[PDB]
């Protein structure tokens, strides 16, 4: 817009409570995709992501998982005649650390809401607490 | 030494996806969202948008029509969680015997020729029916003035 | 090696607290666990909703056909055959009036 | 000799598109996936259900647009929306598309008990990759 | 309208098998054990033989569910060797690509 | 001039010292107040300005779900603790204390324990049928030396 | 007499090459080539020809477009996302600081998947880790908890890993294994007469 712009645009309410928010020492987010260079368009906007927020990340490839069955290739009979298919399942680990339950939740939200069609995520998150109170003292 | 943890803030559902509509703005050389993206299909004058917006809500209609007449097929429910707004509409009364309870229920349909049948059977067998029940019915009969709800159908 | 007393008494200690089977039971009694801790063949979603549901959907789409919001090629290739077949005077006999008497 | 999926040789007079000229061989390497969901990602499941909604969505969104469709669909599952991706000939009057498009999205989100949304991209006429 | 009466037989038995999965499971847990009577055991092998043979679920088969063949399905896709290869061929599979190595 | 607040009022009225005091729910909504809502919906009713304004009307439908993806969202299994799943041996108090019995239904309450499928309602009404099941059978037990209830 | 409906030229003509991209994709969606002011071609080409142009391209269709995804609009984006954020304590500097104030570590699991279903049976399962050394053992206490636990402890580091799948929900799997941890330290403190016969 060149001259028609809003003034005041609307923000969502954020109100701090008085519960202690979760502290993740981990978050291991593993995509999984038939196409590597959909992986690569989402690390890229994940790293960026994270990096934008405070966000402290790192990425590897886990090796990729190819899955081959046989199959049968007439309709009746010629058995020594088969087709094979295969499907492939590419890897990439976004391993972020020291992260707060807040800032864990918009994260994931954001980069889960913009998962690209055929990519699943799996979060692997790694909450810290302190030990339990009766476990803390040694009771008979 | 002990650390302090921060109070953790809060937000609606919703929140998220607010936050992030409000940094676009509109898109000065597109038609407004409702109107399909193509240029075929771009209301080109004023009557073809109300046209096209009135073509849209026909086939809504037809199809919430097949929905609501032929309900045993749309019926299985696949979505966890359960989605209310994505299962058929009933209308029609299911209570069959003629009990305070009952009218109640057409009441609350909003059926207003089925509601007093079923008040003055009440009156002739000379059931008791609650004042708060009889003004349930008055509120329905007042506010629709003896009329049927308006709706439209083959 | 043989288990001591102290051996077998950790186990029973153990097993109470991970609430495992505490007592000695032969391998064919194991099974009444493994029964009413696993979910039914016949109770797991793929079993039971192994097909789609093929009356809601030759039903449905056979309505919409009749709506004419849906068109059936292949019902409409049908259609005409019939019709042709029937004024070739090879349509369907009336039930109990067949050629056998 | 191979038989499947092949759009065989006539005499340079039979018009075909990019997704029909190439054989089965080339899917992955020269053309893509009409549908893509995570249902065939190792370790995921129902596999079988994705499958089979998209062989229902193909049928009626042909069906409900007769001889309106100038290629196959496109069908993107993200999170539990469902998005079809059509191109569709210039035949049907711009309006009868409004209708036609509210019926289907309204008629599978209803069958499904998914959001369901309609992308329709017109082409004056099929696009010719290839005369075989 | 199923494929045919093969996959409707198919179907009743997955229906009754879900219906006494229960009840199946109750009665034969008292037979996988050697701490109860024989006594009990045998009478339990006798309401268990009692129930319809459609509620025992060994009898049902895994056929093609767009096609209704008995052999050849894989599991994954309930679909034919034959059918899933048309699919698999034309794209219409997210994922699934001809395997060449 | 004709300043909008400055000048005499009406005075009919005198300033709200109290305000509200009958609760807005004073009865169960009528036709009247559920009605008038719905058209002040319709007053500030605009339609969709792009995939954001969708997605948030989806979401306050229910037809979206709800982000960060939560596989357990409105799954809550009767409210219960996993106290109530893993010590189920409340329920036998009605069985004999020692015996066959005992030991049998021992290995069906552990069976239950670990059973991530059934509700706890679910699983107590295993342990009934088995109750059932021996009282109907006493004479038989009994020629066999165990006394059931 | 018919008349055909005339197509409107491609809306990308009256694009500025200074536009608000962001607002022109604001979410994801499918690849409109009236509306991506891109000469793209994708195809591959027949012998003395081209790559296919962007209109009516079934190829582009088919890919999963970053274009709603921009380093313009993700840096936008993450300026409002910023007031959502908490502060990680300053002082967790490093992994050992950690496991002194909090040595307690609960592994719980998400999936995303695409379809009508958000249920994956693998989100209740938990896993609880805690160091030996951060729990107040006596040497009687911490033999007795190393033999209870069997394969759960790792000697190598130290780790007690418990792993409770049983419950049907992830709130109860959790405070399960919560639970399990004090029955545990707790008989492991308790002495029996019988332990005097080892
Ligand atoms: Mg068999």
């Amino acid at each position: 817009l060149h001259v028609d712009v809003p003034k005041d645009v609307t923000r969502p309410t954020i109100t701090t409570s008085d519960e202690p928010d979760t502290l993740y020492k981990r978050l291991s987010i593993l995509v999984k995709a038939h196409d590597r260079a959909v992986l690569d368009s989402y690390e890229y906007f994940a790293v960026l992501a994270a990096k934008e927020l405070g966000i402290s990340i790192k990425v590897h490839e886990p090796p990729r998982k190819i899955e081959r069955f046989t199959l049968l290739k007439s309709v009746h009979i010629f058995k020594k005649h088969r087709v094979q298919y295969e499907m492939r399942t590419l890897y990439r680990c976004l391993e972020l650390k020291h992260l707060t339950g807040s800032t864990a939740s918009v994260y994931l939200e954001y980069i889960q809401r913009n998962l690209p069609e055929g990519v699943a995520m799996e979060v692997t998150k790694t909450q810290i607490q302190q030990l339990p109170e009766h476990i803390k003292e040694p009771m008979w | 030494e002990e650390i302090v943890i921060p109070k953790k803030k809060t937000w609606d559902k919703v929140a998220v996806l607010q936050a992030l509509a409000s940094t676009v703005n509109r898109d000065p050389t597109a038609a407004p969202y409702v109107f399909h993206d193509d240029p075929y299909l771009i209301p080109t004058s004023a009557l073809e948008s109300r046209s096209f917006l009135l073509a849209k809500k026909s086939g809504e209609t037809a199809a919430k029509f097949i929905i609501n007449s032929y309900p045993k097929y749309f019926q299985k429910d696949i979505a966890e969680p359960h989605i209310p707004c994505l299962m058929p509409e009933y209308f029609e009364p299911q209570i069959e015997d003629v009990s305070e309870a009952a009218l109640e229920e057409r009441i609350r349909l909003r059926k207003v020729r089925a509601s007093v049948d079923m008040f003055d059977q009440l009156l002739q067998a000379g059931t008791t029916v609650s004042l708060e029940t009889t003004n349930s019915l008055l509120d329905l009969l007042c506010y629709y003035g003896d009329q049927e709800p308006p709706a439209d159908y083959p | 090696s043989p288990l001591s007393e102290y051996a077998l008494r950790m186990s029973r200690l153990s097993a109470r607290i991970f609430g495992e089977v505490a007592r000695s039971t032969d391998s064919k009694s194991m099974k009444v666990v493994s029964l009413f801790s696993e979910q039914p063949l016949a109770k797991k979603k793929e079993t039971y909703d192994w097909y789609p549901n093929h009356n809601t959907y030759f039903a449905l789409m056979g309505n919409l056909r009749f709506l004419g919001l849906y068109r059936d090629e292949h019902q409409d290739f049908k259609d005409e055959q019939r019709r042709l077949k029937k004024l070739r005077g090879k349509g369907k006999p009336r039930k109990g009036e067949g050629k056998r008497a | 000799k191979n038989r499947a999926a092949r759009v065989r040789v006539a005499k340079g007079n039979k018009p075909v598109s990019y997704e029909e000229a190439h054989a089965p061989h080339y899917i992955a390497h020269r053309k893509g996936w009409l549908s893509l969901h995570t249902g065939n990602l190792d370790g995921e499941d129902h596999a079988a259900e994705r499958t089979l909604e998209d062989v229902f969505l193909r049928k009626f969104m042909m069906g409900t647009f007769p001889g309106c469709l100038a290629d196959q669909i496109v069908l993107k599952r993200r999170a539990n929306q469902v998005d079809i991706c059509a191109l569709v000939l210039r035949q049907l009057p711009a309006h009868k598309f409004y209708f036609l498009v509210g019926y289907s999205e309204t008629l599978l989100s209803h069958f499904y008990k998914c959001p369901v949304r309609l992308h329709l991209q017109t082409v004056p006429s099929k696009v010719v990759y290839k005369y075989i | 309208y199923y494929v045919d009466w093969r996959m409707l037989r198919d179907l009743k038995r997955r229906k009754m098998a879900y219906e006494y999965a229960d009840e199946r499971l109750r009665i034969n847990s008292l037979r996988k054990n050697t701490i109860l009577p024989k006594d009990l055991q045998e009478m339990a092998g006798d309401e268990i033989a009692a129930l319809p043979r459609d509620s025992c679920p060994v009898r049902i088969r895994n056929r093609c569910v767009m096609t209704s063949r008995p052999r050849g399905v894989k599991r994954r896709w309930r679909l034919s060797r034959i059918v899933f290869r048309h699919l698999a061929d034309h794209g219409l599979l997210s994922g699934v690509q001809r395997a060449i190595w | 001039r004709k300043y909008l607040f400055k000048g005499k009022r009406l005075s009919i009225f005198a300033d709200k010292a109290f305000a509200d005091e009958p609760p807005e729910p004073e009865a169960s909504p009528s036709l009247w107040e559920i009605e008038f809502a719905k058209q002040l919906a319709s007053v500030a009713d605009q339609p969709f300005e792009n995939g954001f304004e969708e997605m948030i009307q989806w979401t306050k439908e229910g037809k979206l779900w709800e982000f960060p993806v939560n596989n357990e969202a409105g799954l809550d299994d009767d409210g219960s603790e996993f106290h109530e799943h893993i010590f189920l041996d409340k329920y036998l108090e009605d069985f004999p204390k020692q015996g066959p019995i005992r030991l049998f239904m021992e290995l069906v309450t552990c069976g239950l324990s670990k059973n991530p499928y059934l509700s706890v309602k679910q699983k107590v009404e295993h342990i009934e049928w088995f109750r059932n099941y021996f009282n109907e059978k006493r004479d038989i037990l009994k020629e066999n030396n165990i006394a059931f209830t | 007499r018919p008349m055909r409906r005339k197509a409107l030229p491609p809306r990308t003509e009256k694009m500025d090459t200074d536009q608000d991209w962001p607002s022109v994709y604001p979410t994801a969606a499918p690849f409109k080539p009236s509306a991506v002011p891109l000469p793209v071609r994708m195809g591959y080409p027949v012998k003395k020809g081209v790559p296919m142009a962007k209109e009516g391209n079934l190829e582009l269709l088919k890919i999963p477009n970053f274009l709603h995804l921009t380093p313009v609009a993700i840096k936008r984006h993450c300026a409002a996302l910023k007031d959502f954020c908490t502060e990680w304590p300053a002082a967790l500097d490093s992994d050992e600081k950690c496991e002194e104030h909090f040595p307690v570590e609960i592994d719980t699991a998400d999936y995303v998947s695409s379809g009508p279903s958000i249920r994956n049976p693998k989100a209740r399962a938990v896993t609880l880790r805690v160091k030996l050394s951060s729990l107040n053992l006596d040497n009687h206490a911490k033999k007795k908890l190393i033999k209870l636990v069997g394969e759960r402890y790792c000697k190598a580091t130290d780790v007690l890993t418990i792993t409770t799948d049983r419950c049907p929900l992830k709130r109860q799997n959790y405070d399960y294994a919560v639970y399990l941890l004090t029955v545990l330290y707790h008989e492991s403190w308790k002495t029996e007469d019988w332990e005097n016969s080892k």
